[PDB]
RNA sequence: AGUUGUUAGUCUGUGUGGACCGACAAGGACAGUUCCAAAUCGGAAGCUGCUUAACACAGUUCUAAC
């Protein structure tokens, strides 16, 4: 290991194509390293999942899984890092700061990305982000434990009375992407219905389902992107329709957030999809079925603008991830911050919304803003701003409405 | 009620400036400015007619769509389109058509590459067509209207014209209005009865939704018409962003002949080499037949993988934002399209072979000219342990990691007994640890073989009276003065265009005649070199597909690789010969009838030479392609036989007019330079180089060499503030901003990371000290043409441009946003020591009596 | 689609034009005492103690109204 690394206002980003040890070898000797070097040091992880599996193979050395008490380095989800930089207690003074999956989406992740580089042009710190994709990659093949071999195809968006055979043709199991959970029950129900054991998978359901995966019964398994996070497979085929939906703002008159349609995913989504098979050298068949151009401009997302909310609400101007700085106003004063901080905390909201409100200083308990919308702010509850996340499940709703109550 | 037609509406109900703006968000934009001077002028090659030739280029080049065999344009207008095609591997006869006449374009004739088998028809309309067998075809026509019934029905006819002509074959067809449903049923209909896609081309603007269909290609109709239409949407005011620009196409010039273009490979030669790249990647080795490769050889392919803005001057150098040129240096690409497109313009060509009286004048000309640099020193072999030290004291780190270690040398020795013996295993190069190795082997086997040129200045201005080898830019002003002091007529500096691809075989030889001075042990391996990896040269590089990059294999005979040891001796060689000849013409000695007959006396030749050689000699400066030559009178200025006969055509100009030659040395190019005079306050003069400062803001911009790292991007803006202040002083602009920067950033951060790769850079700024010294020992001391030494005290005495002068290259004094920038340059800097932590910060801002 | 600007003023260069010349300098810029420059004075000219023109032709001068 380059021991310079571990300098001050030096911030790297290091990879390893899926597997080959990033976690599974790598890691614990860094930790080792800065443990040696008597480094007090944070860890950020993307989800609760890849949390559990970084504690699997961080057995044996101290770490404080955010336990006992005193230790030198801590882990923690890179969200928790956020809200705990937001809430104004003094955020405990790391020198290092590793950071998996930085390629990823939360807004969150990207003010935490944010934080860490600015705090090492601060002079008084020293980054590490292991990820395989940084912002500015465009390599949407990029390297494998064993080639991979690609196809462009016409992947079906629905079900088919009939053809598709190299679809179900196959010899080997395969995995297939779905923007939604209804579109995974249609072409899940087709599947079985050529007798091919099938598994859906969702947000919600992969806790059952994950440990059914890790048995070797099923065949073809179709999801949503929750797979595109450490999901072991062992698969033989991946059909990556490079389709997606993401939560978009839209500005069109009354600046909205509105959960897309059926898209082309952004060129790292695409890539990790299609790094989620291939990653063992003794497999040959790494066969990748694509139908689609990845998406050209996803500066229209919104969840850039949320992580410059929570970036320039933290507490010198805050100032993004330099490659993703092609992407200081919604700072908000003393008590409006604070209701932002609770917004998002106690009621729930997702961040753009929750910044929305508290721009305008309304008390947390206030709720005049959730009927004093216009008629077509309305539902199917007139809030003053629109977000289909807050209605586009029932389970969305139901919590919403309760916070819409008061119950909340 | 479908988007398209909703977003039509929406359009529809815009103003001028809120439709203008509109119209421009956030799309790619070829400059078309220059193309429009030279179209106006009435210029006949290099030149895209219109805008269509880029967007035809887009699908080209992703080989969404494959020219082929014979290809008819429908709709011609003034031909773009065909032009572009024209310039193809497979193509072999276009024919373009439109109704022509009133309201409507007519094609332009030129005579861009393959311009002879293009036939262009007007006053025919297509609708009214007996549709004839076409391998390829183009359809470029639409007719758009607020109305978007008329525009669907236009379109409904058109696609019920071209229907007929699709038999099997590769196809793009305009698609004006998509989102209209009987549209889309006949497109689907077609779609089933031919296959081909639907796509959208980022050139085309926000104020149409065209789409073009596709022979290759697949995908659904509908959802990718919903997608644009969202984006139109999103665009609509999205905070707008101004529209990126791109460089224009270029189509050469000239006739094209297919019968002599490709090229037959001495496979005996480059066999071993192509063999071995083939066995090393074993699995991936597929023949492509995409591979559009004109005049290059090919052998093969095989799997393959793939500016940042520096804050620290982006922070100090507020003003320039709105700069155009700036901007514009900061957008260029270095992706496989962009190097494939420069390599496809560039390279892909063929010079015509000259005539016999031009080659036996050149020859006898290298021949004197080789004798006389030889009048003195004598060549001799390179050794390893220079090679070490050239490494270590400069892929630097890596380099002198492989020089370092041993197993490269024994690879070396192999291959160099393969060398003795006359064969070449691992001398190939690339056009930008195993294979590593060889590579830089070959680099090394090179300067074993032909290093003596440069490291014993076998062209310094001593030795070879044109040479500046070994001068920096601190001295080509004085050489330039002392040029201007020979008598003659006006001064010329011809650039040639892309003069690397313009090296023919005799030219070659001729610089292959040194060999006659080796000994035999030098020369054997000199001859190899030669022989076998200049004459016959092997290349890879980066081509993207639709399915990834993938290396391709090329080799040719001509056109010396770029990254060779010891280009910049040779290049220098053959442009003085080239100048030397041009000279000839000028003063009569030579005519057409010299040129054109087998055998032309020499005698007259040489006795010219041997009499007058040294003198016109010394009426030149030479650096690689670069020249500034003073002849006696100005008939130079006409001698362009021998020039185009040698094939070295000069860059923007028609083939035939005459150069233009300045007067005052003081405005002549020169390594992209021209150089000033300045009065000290002792009346002593300086002589110091400018370029349009737009240029040198810019490429201190860009934070190339580092992914993101602060540490670095500060220590690079420090370095390039310190070479403004050693060569640059004498802009406002830039000293303010050197001192800036200088103040702005720790007083012990080392620059590194070369501000420059000309060779004309000593690079005396890469070092620690205090600036006034080293100003003073880079001017004052050691400087031949400064008589009287007293040294400078304080940043007072050393001169500033004149304020009309630095106006006129490009400054930015006079204007309000540099007035406040001037006034608050301290706050700048203190937010800059602020983002950088605690380290020191001394001021450098006392130097200038502005801020004491 | 491509092709694309149009009219007014301003700003460059020329030409005609007696048509400007000096003195000074508020202020401005610049940071090298380095350049501009309103006012004011005087000179001259013209028609009688007031004016320093006027217009043209081209600028890839810009600014605005279709
Ligand atoms: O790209 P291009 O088609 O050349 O732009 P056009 O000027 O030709 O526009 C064609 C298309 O656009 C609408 N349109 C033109 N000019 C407009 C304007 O000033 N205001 C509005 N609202 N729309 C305008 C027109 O419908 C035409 O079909
Ligand atoms: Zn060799
Ligand atoms: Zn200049």
């Amino acid at each position: 290991l380059e021991e310079e690394m571990f300098k001050k206002r030096n911030l790297t980003i290091m990879d390893l194509h899926p597997g080959s040890g990033k976690t599974r070898k790598y890691l614990p000797a860094i930790v080792r390293e800065a443990i040696k070097r008597r480094l007090r040091t944070l860890i950020l992880a993307p989800t609760r999942v890849v949390a559990a599996e970084m504690e699997e193979a961080l057995k044996g050395l101290p770490i404080r899984y955010q336990h006992t008490g005193k230790e030198i380095v801590d882990l923690m989800c890179h969200a928790t890092f956020t809200m705990r930089l937001l809430s104004p207690v003094r955020v405990p003074n790391y020198n290092l700061i590793i950071m998996d999956e930085a390629h990823f989406t939360d807004p969150a992740s990207i003010a935490a990305r944010g934080y860490i580089s600015t705090r090492v042009g601060m002079g008084e710190a020293a980054a590490i982000f292991m990820t395989a994709t940084p912002p500015g990659t465009a390599d949407a093949f990029p390297q494998s434990n064993a080639p991979i071999q690609d196809e462009e195809r016409d992947i079906p968006e629905r079900s088919w009375n009939s053809g598709n055979d190299w679809i179900t043709d196959f010899a080997g199991k395969t995995v297939w992407f779905v923007p939604s959970i209804k579109a995974g029950n249609d072409i899940a129900n087709c599947l079985r219905k050529n007798g091919k054991k099938v598994i859906q998978l969702s947000r919600k359901t992969f806790d059952t389902e994950y440990q059914k995966t890790k048995l070797n019964d099923w065949d073809f398994v179709v999801t949503t992107d929750i797979s595109e996070m450490g999901a072991n497979f062992k698969a033989d085929r991946v059909i990556d329709p490079r389709r997606c939906l993401k939560p978009v703002i839209l500005t069109d008159g009354p600046e909205r957030v509105i959960l897309a349609g059926p898209m082309p995913v952004t060129v790292a989504s695409a890539a990790q999809r299609r790094g989620r098979v291939g990653r063992n050298p003794q497999k040959e068949n790494d066969q990748y079925i694509f139908t689609g151009q990845p998406l050209n401009n996803d500066e229209d997302h919104a969840h850039w603008t949320e992580a410059k909310m929570l970036l320039d609400n933290i507490n010198i101007i805050p100032a993004l991830f330099e490659p993703e700085r092609e992407k200081g106003e919604y700072r908000l004063k003393g008590e409006s911050r604070k209701t932002f901080v609770e917004l998002m905390r106690r009621g729930d909201l997702p961040v753009w919304l929750a910044h929305k409100v508290a721009s305008e200083g309304i008390k947390y308990t206030d709720r005049k803003w959730c009927f004093d919308g216009e008629r077509n702010n309305q539902i199917l509850l007139r809030p003053r701003w629109l977000d289909a996340r807050t209605y586009s499940d029932p389970l969305a709703l139901k919590e919403f409405k309760d916070f819409a109550a008061g119950r909340k | 009620e479908t988007l398209g037609e909703k977003w039509k509406k929406r359009l529809n109900q815009l103003s001028r400036k809120e439709f203008d703006l509109y119209k421009k968000s956030g799309i790619t934009e070829v400059d078309r400015t220059e193309a429009k001077e030279g179209l106006k002028r009435g210029e006949i090659t290099h030149h895209a007619v219109s805008r269509g030739s880029a967007k035809l280029q887009w699908f080209v080049e992703r080989n969404m769509v494959i020219p082929e065999g014979r290809v008819i344009d429908l709709g011609c207008g003034r031909g773009g389109w065909s032009y572009y095609c024209a310039g193809l591997k497979k193509v072999t006869e276009v024919r373009g058509y439109t109704k022509g006449g009133p309201g409507h374009e007519e094609p332009v004739p030129m005579s861009t590459y393959g311009w002879n088998i293009v036939k262009l028809m007007s006053g025919k309309d297509v609708f009214y067509l007996p549709p004839e067998k076409c391998d390829t075809l183009l359809c470029d026509i639409g007719e758009s209207s607020p109305s978007p019934t008329v525009e669907e029905s236009r379109t409904i006819r058109v696609l019920k014209m071209v229907e007929p002509w699709l038999k099997n074959n590769q196809f793009c067809i305009k698609v004006l209005n998509p989102y209209m449903p009987t549209v889309i049923e006949h497109l689907e209909r077609l779609q089933r009865k031919h296959g081909g896609m639907l796509v959208r081309n980022p050139l085309s603007r926000n104020s149409t939704h065209e789409m073009y269909w596709i022979s290759n290609g697949t995908g659904n109709i509908v959802s990718s018409v919903n997608m644009v239409s969202r984006l139109l949407l999103n665009r609509f005011t999205m905070t707008y962003r101004r529209p990126t620009i791109e460089k224009d196409v270029d189509l050469g010039a000239g006739t094209r002949h297919v019968n002599a273009e490709p090229e037959t490979p001495n496979m005996d030669v480059i066999g071993e080499r192509i063999r071995r790249i083939k066995e090393e990647h074993s699995s991936t080795w597929h023949y492509d037949d995409e591979n559009p490769y004109k005049t290059w050889a090919y052998h093969g392919s095989y799997e393959v993988k793939a500016s940042m803005i520096n804050g620290v001057v982006k922070l100090l150098t507020k003003p320039w934002d709105v700069v155009p040129t700036v901007t514009q240096m900061a957008m260029t690409d270095t992706t496989p399209f962009g190097q494939q497109r420069v390599f496809k313009e560039k390279v892909d060509t063929r010079t015509p072979k000259p005539m016999p009286g031009t080659r036996k004048v050149m020859e006898i000309t290298a021949g004197w000219l080789w004798r006389t640099l030889g009048r003195n020193k004598r060549p001799r072999l390179c050794t390893r342990e220079e090679f070490t030290k050239k490494v270590r004291t400069n892929q630097w780190d890596s380099a002198r990691a492989a020089v370092e270690d041993e197993e490269f040398w024994k690879l070396v020795d192999r291959e160099r007994e393969l060398h003795k013996q006359g064969k070449c295993g691992s001398c190939v190069y690339n056009m930008m640890r195993a294979i590593w190795y060889m590579w830089l082997g070959a680099r090394y086997l090179e300067f074993e073989a032909l290093g003596f040129l440069n490291e014993d200045h076998w062209f310094s201005r001593e030795n070879s009276y044109s040479g500046v080898e070994g001068e920096g830019l601190h001295k080509l002003g004085y050489i330039l003065r002392d040029i201007s002091k020979i008598p003659g007529g006006a001064m010329y500096a011809d650039d040639t265009a892309g003069w690397d691809t313009r090296i023919t075989e005799d030219d070659l030889h001729n610089e292959e005649k040194i060999t006659q001075q080796m000994d035999p042990e030098h020369r054997q391996l000199a001859n190899a070199i030669f022989k076998l990896t200049y004459q016959n040269k092997v290349v890879k590089v980066q081509r993207p597909t639709p399915k990834g990059t993938v290396m391709d294999i090329i080799s040719r005979k001509d056109q010396r690789g770029s990254g060779q040891v010891g280009t910049y001796g040779l290049n220098t060689f053959t442009n003085m010969e080239a100048q030397l000849i041009r000279q000839m013409e000028g003063e009569g000695v030579l005519s057409k009838t010299d040129l054109e007959n087998p055998h032309l006396l020499e005698k007259k030749i040489t006795q010219w030479l041997e009499t007058k050689g040294v003198e016109r000699l010394k009426r030149m400066a030479i650096s690689g392609d670069d020249c500034v030559v003073k002849p006696i009178d100005d008939r130079f200025a006409n001698a362009l036989l021998a020039l185009n006969d040698m094939g070295k055509v000069r860059k923007d100009i028609p083939q035939w007019q005459p150069s233009k030659g300045w007067h005052d040395w003081q405005q002549v190019p020169f390594c992209s330079h021209h150089f000033h005079e300045l009065i000290m306050k002792d009346g002593r003069k300086l002589v110091v180089p400018c370029r349009p400062q737009d240029e040198l803001i810019g490429r201190a911009r860009i934070s190339q060499g580092a992914g993101w790292s602060l540490k670095e991007t500060a220590c690079l803006g420090k370095a390039y503030a310190q070479m403004w202040a050693l060569m640059y002083f004498h802009r406002r602009d830039l000293r303010l901003a050197s001192n800036a920067i200088c103040s702005a950033v720790p007083v012990h951060w080392v620059p590194t990371s070369r501000t420059t790769w000309s060779i004309h850079a000593h690079h005396q700024w890469m070092t620690t000290e205090d600036m006034l010294t080293v100003w003073n020992r880079v001017w004052i001391e050691d400087n031949p043409w400064m008589e009287d030494k007293t040294p400078v005290t304080t940043w007072e005495d050393v001169p500033y441009l004149g304020k009309r002068e630095d106006q006129w290259c490009g400054s930015l004094i006079g204007l309000t946003s540099r007035a406040t920038w001037a006034q608050n340059i301290l706050t700048a800097i203190q937010q800059v020591r602020s983002l950088i932590g605690n380290e020191e910060f001394l001021d450098y801002m006392p130097s200038m009596k502005r801020f004491r």
